């Protein structure tokens, strides 16, 4: 089993920047992929993007160039770097691996 | 197996493939490219998919 922490979440302005941060149980994001999951008020469980066990990325159409999902110097840690933050942007953000879920976190954007 | 060119397309269906892995993961999709047990196991672990994903039948 894989436990899954979320955090770096927060009340931002909108044209604001927030980077996510997802720690994984036992190391696995060296080895595995992951995938970060955003529900929002219109339609639940959105895909946001993904990095693969390699450092490979993948982004939804609607945050290329906004964000940027990395992993750190060690390979354990995954981080989404959001940069001109939307008010569409706002939702509870998860991280997912393996099909294990983490409780997520809140970001909101104001105006 | 065409259940894993299936699984593959399903994951994928709400998602972007990334450029460098377009190509090959277009191939499998397509049924160009040979689909096998060990090809599938390494897949989900690059994507981090559940374990047997791939293998899944549906209902």
């Amino acid at each position: 089993q894989v436990q899954l922490v979320e955090s770096g979440g927060g009340l931002v302005q909108s044209g604001g920047s927030l980077r996510l941060s997802c720690a994984a149980s036992g190391s696995i994001f060296r080895t595995t992929g992951m995938n970060w999951y955003r529900q929002t008020p219109e339609k639940q469980r959105e895909w946001v993007a993904l990095i693969t066990s390699h450092g490979t990325t993948s982004y939804a159409a609607s945050v290329e160039g906004r964000f940027t999902i990395s992993r750190d110097s060690a390979g354990t840690t995954v981080y989404l770097q959001m940069n001109s933050l939307k008010p569409e942007d706002a939702g509870v953000y998860y991280c997912t691996t393996r099909g294990y879920w983490g409780q997520g976190t809140q970001v909101t954007v104001s105006s | 197996k065409e259940i894993r060119r299936l699984r593959l397309k399903e994951w994928f269906k709400d998602k972007t493939l990334p450029p460098k892995e377009k190509s090959y993961l277009s191939q499998l999709m397509s049924g160009r490219a040979s689909f096998g047990e060990k090809a599938a196991r390494r897949i989900e672990q690059t994507y981090g998919m559940p374990e047997g994903y791939l293998d899944a039948e549906y209902a």
